[PDB]
């Protein structure tokens, strides 16, 4: 029951950034909401968005809506965080997180992390 | 603009049903009796389209060959071209003066793009053009006529048989007659335009099924009495015909 | 967007002390707060969900309480691994918001 | 199955019965609801000549309708430019439609589906387009939505069938299919069965929009971006709307019905291009105009018809009928009766 | 991002055979139409058929209808061409192809090919 | 089935020449034509889609034009890379068909 | 009309289209969660648990 994220990488501004999270160890992976959380260096966590892998439904925070695009490949049990127009503000370490179903909307599972510095 | 009297012209068969020796009341788009119909000599103005048009032509040398129907008569909006028959519903860029020149030929449009529908003074040709539910209905009747005065429409009754219904599916608010410049110099031919109105008519079908005569119910109190009594002859008396409502 | 204020921003307490952290909500949430342990350079780990129940693998020393706007997180006896950043997040309504975080020092 | 009159006595025992259809006297007894009939003449039932045989007359057309091109097209049209195809002069077998797929919608208005094969239509028209699944509900008479308001409006008095099926296999691309477009801005709602393919910029605001594409100035058409990953609601759906005119006329489109021989001067059941009745068909002197295919009397009942094969005018007369009266001297006097 | 095809198989006429091709390197494998195309030695390309791995939907060509049996398995993203009773004419190269959805029906990717010899 | 006839069957030209392969369809296929190149012993490579749009990773010298019945594939300058068989494939309608092919030769 | 792909919107005594043209004296919204097969039970004069 773990979420393995893509390796931390450094990219220059204006490039397309894709971060991959693959979930393993739990069945019915497509039925769990999978989201992304941003931590700026020396800042608190900010929830960014969630996706339902089965139907690809996406929900976003008002700040990060449009700026990010979060997608789910249900076939390989993966979720992708896609950023366009990388900038200096787009420098933070990102967590892939899992949601339980029903009314429990905390992040029970957290990935190791993916630092991205621009 | 010159005007004249339609008399009892402009009556077409409302449906395809055969009826004989009957009086049938029908509510439809008809040319009002004794209406004020505008008559032109061969002049091709952009006459509007208002719920339907009745177009009559008195000629012998086929000056009038067709009509164009559209809302802007330009490439931005799709428009209908009917010519003597070629029918095209295309985004025509119509010229300001649409006419045909024949050599012993179409100057109507500079270009035609994005077509959606394709189909292929002793003569009086009467036509009814209606555009309802995306369907352009054309009724027609041809009569050899003799006129003491060329201007006058012949006074009498003749019915217009259905010609064709086209699924053009466009917004028509204007129309223009297509004129043949002859061998340019073109001889004048009389063409009359009368605008159809939603009207109720009482049609007499004779033994052979022809609409011999009709009563336009809203023409005058006598016609309303005739329609209420469902007869063409009214006896002496007082008849409650309708209620006036503001 | 429910706003969370976490007090104090930084707290220093000797090992073995009882530490309390307050999470305050802009609008009332019906016991829908979660408490996370984030060690430096590490992934936040869920301690407390619903502000009362605690996640498996979390010792009984960590505890939570509160309801409405005010919530509290308490450690009865501190441990060397206990000292690290703590986060509170509401999940009553969407657009979930985290607390600023409390850095714990000996 | 018979009607009997039963005499229950004081103890509930059926002591006698009358078979109403046995003879005129028993019919009089049943009509009078008594086992005794007084002297007189009684109206009992109605005589009616019954049809000897059934006649079917349908146009001598065998070529099938081009439903295959309409429904099995590789790529459909966009909803703003929905494609209208004329179905005419062909046999329309609507059974092929069912087998293709588990249709999301095969909803008919003014008709029933199972009877579509038994009817004749003047001129069928198939309007094909692609929409989103959630927008499939907007393809119906009197509906509200972007597709209904600005792309494709069905008339309130719409006679025809709307068929919608999932086209995720053929219209969804992983990168995204942007070919299909819908009109999102228009000045006024489209009238029923009208197509707007104008690409002029929509001027929501007062300031002109000559391609500026600024605020309140937008291009009317917008892409759909169909992807396989999205849910069924966002998956593309192919919609074919069949619109036909049911009022009888020269019928180019008819169902797969095998015509029988035309038999005259006999009381028969008849089916002329879907017009069903019982009567005697006889040669008629009525002269029909080419658009006229049948004649109606003052009760709007078909009294003359035109044969689809031979184009012959036939008068239709109801099979002979009348009242039946039983003259009886009285059951006390005798059981003899006379029938008028 | 390419298709891996099985090795050449040589069989005498009258024997059943199945040729497998699996795409690799591209996401959403089951949502891409995977087809077989036959090239007779020294002859033109002939499209055999296509299959949708997600729902196992097949659209055979009329020439090869009722003869080939194309199927797919989305679990391993592998499309199988099953031919029973190999005839003498059935001695040609078989290409596994992938083509996108939508209006773009062209075969963008081609497999290396299998030397089926009969 | 829509039938594609590709002309000429064999064409011989030197390096640096300009060639114009033609493909004709029995029925009008709009612009839904794909041009493919196959080297001997090698899988065919997609060159042109939508009858004018080159596939990525293909030399820009390739060009396509035409609609309906007529389609032209033009190469301004020939190279040993260009010497391979060329095929035209219609994808306007199902039951897709390939052209017989043109054997471009030195 | 933008709520979920295939919402069931069933109006008794009114029309779905006409609601925007009407004035309502007293409006109450009753919200709950049930099984799908039990949705049809939410209607005037129906039988179910
Ligand atoms: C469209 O294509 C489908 C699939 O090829 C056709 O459906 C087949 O029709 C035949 C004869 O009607 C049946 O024997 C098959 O069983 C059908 N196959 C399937 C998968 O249903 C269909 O006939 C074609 N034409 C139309 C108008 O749908
Ligand atoms: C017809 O119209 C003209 C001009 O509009 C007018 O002079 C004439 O009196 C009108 N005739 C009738 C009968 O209304
Ligand atoms: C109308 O024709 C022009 C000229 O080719 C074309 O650019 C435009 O796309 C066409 N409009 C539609 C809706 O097809
Ligand atoms: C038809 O065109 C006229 C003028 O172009 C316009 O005022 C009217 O709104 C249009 N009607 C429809 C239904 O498009």
């Amino acid at each position: 029951v773990q979420l393995v994220q893509s390796g931390a990488e450094v990219k220059k501004p204006g490039e397309s950034l894709k971060i991959s999270c693959k979930g393993s160890g739990y069945s019915f992976t497509s039925y769990y909401w999978i989201g992304w959380v941003r931590q700026m260096p020396g800042k608190g966590l900010e929830w960014m968005g969630i996706v339902y892998p089965d139907d690809s439904d996406t929900r976003y925070s008002p700040s990060f809506q449009g700026q990010v695009t979060i997608s789910a490949d249900k076939s390989i049990s993966t979720a992708y965080l896609q950023w366009s127009s990388l900038k200096a503000s787009d420098t933070a370490m990102y967590y892939c997180v899992r949601h339980p179903g029903g009314g429990d909307w905390y992040f029970d599972l957290w990935g190791r992390g993916t630092l991205v510095t621009v | 603009p010159a005007y004249t009297n339609s008399f009892t012209r402009g009556v077409y068969y409302p449906d395809k049903v055969f009826r004989s020796s009957v009086l049938h009341s029908t509510q439809d788009l008809f040319l009002p009796f004794f209406s004020n119909v505008t008559w032109f000599h061969v002049d091709n103005p952009v006459l509007p389209f208002n719920d339907g048009v009745y177009f009559a032509s008195i000629e012998k040398s086929n000056i009038i060959r067709g009509w164009i129907f559209g809302t802007t008569l330009d490439s931005k909006t799709q428009s209908l071209l009917i010519v003597n028959v070629v029918i095209k519903v295309c985004e025509f860029q119509f010229c300001n003066d649409p006419f045909l020149d024949h050599k012993n030929e179409f100057r109507v449009y500079s270009s035609a793009n994005n077509c959606t529908f394709e189909y292929v003074f002793k003569n009086l040709r009467e036509f009814v053009f209606k555009n309802i539910d995306g369907y352009f209905k054309i009724y027609s009747k041809h009569t050899p006529i003799i006129v003491r005065e060329p201007e006058d429409l012949p006074q009498g009754f003749s019915a217009l048989e259905p010609l064709v219904d086209l699924p053009i599916g466009i917004n028509i608010t204007r129309f223009q007659t297509l004129l043949a410049l002859h061998r340019w110099t073109a001889g004048a031919a009389a063409y009359y335009v009368g605008y159809l109105q939603p009207r109720t008519f009482l049609l007499k079908y004779n033994e052979n099924g022809t609409i011999t005569d009709a009563v336009d119910c809203a023409l005058d109190p006598l016609s309303e009495t005739k329609c209420t009594l469902k007869s063409f002859t009214v006896e002496k008396g007082i008849y409650q015909t309708s209620n006036f409502r503001v | 967007d429910i706003q969370m204020t976490q007090s104090p921003s930084t707290l220093s307490a000797s090992v073995g002390d009882r530490v309390t952290i307050t999470c305050r909500a802009s609008q009332s949430i019906s016991s829908w707060l979660a408490w996370y342990q984030q060690k430096p350079g590490k992934a936040p780990k869920l301690l407390i969900y619903k502000a009362s129940s605690l996640e498996s693998g979390v010792p009984s020393r960590f505890s939570g309480s509160g309801s409405g706007t005010e919530f509290t997180l308490t450690i009865t006896s501190l441990q060397p691994d206990d000292f690290a950043t703590y986060y509170c997040q509401q999940y009553d309504s969407f657009s979930w918001t985290f607390g600023q975080g409390t850095k714990l020092e000996i | 199955p018979r009607t009997f009159l039963l005499k229950y006595n004081e103890n509930g025992t059926i002591t006698d019965a009358v078979d109403c259809a046995l003879d005129p006297l028993s019919e009089t007894k049943c009509t009078l609801k008594s086992f005794t009939v007084e002297k007189g003449i009684y109206q009992t039932s109605n005589f009616r000549v019954q049809p000897t045989e059934s006649i079917v007359r349908f146009p001598n057309i065998t070529n099938l309708c081009p439903f295959d091109e309409v429904f099995n097209a590789t790529r459909f049209a966009s909803v703003y430019a929905w494609n209208r195809k004329r179905i005419s002069n062909c046999v329309a077998d609507y059974s092929v439609l069912y087998n293709l797929a588990p249709f999301f919608t095969f909803k008919c208005y003014g008709v029933s589906p199972t009877k579509l094969n038994d009817l004749c239509f003047t001129n069928v028209y198939a309007d094909s387009f692609v929409i989103r699944g959630d927008e499939v509900r907007q393809i119906a008479p009197g509906q509200t939505g972007n597709i209904a308001d600005y792309n494709y409006k069905l008339p309130d008095d719409f006679t025809g069938c709307v068929i919608a099926w999932n086209s995720n296999k053929l219209d969804s691309k992983v990168s995204g299919n942007y070919n299909y477009l819908y009109r999102l801005f228009r000045k006024s709602n489209l009238k029923p069965f009208e197509r707007d393919i104008s690409t002029e910029i929509y001027q929501a605001g007062n300031k002109p929009c000559n391609g500026v594409a600024g605020f309140n100035c937008y291009f009317p058409l917008r892409s759909y971006s169909f992807r396989p990953t999205y849910g069924v609601g966002h998956q593309p759906y192919r919609v074919v709307v069949l619109s036909f005119e049911l009022l009888h006329a020269p019928a180019t489109v008819c169902g797969p019905k095998k015509s029988t021989n035309l038999v005259k001067n006999k009381c028969v059941n008849f089916n002329f291009n879907g017009l069903k009745g019982t009567g005697v068909l006889t040669e008629s002197n009525k002269k029909f105009l080419p658009f006229q295919q049948f004649g109606r009397d003052i009760a709007d009942t078909t009294d003359a018809v035109r044969d689809p094969q031979t184009l012959e005018i036939l008068d239709i007369t109801p099979c002979s009928f009348g009242g039946v009266s039983v003259i009886t001297p009285g059951t006390n006097t005798s059981n003899q009766v006379a029938v008028l």
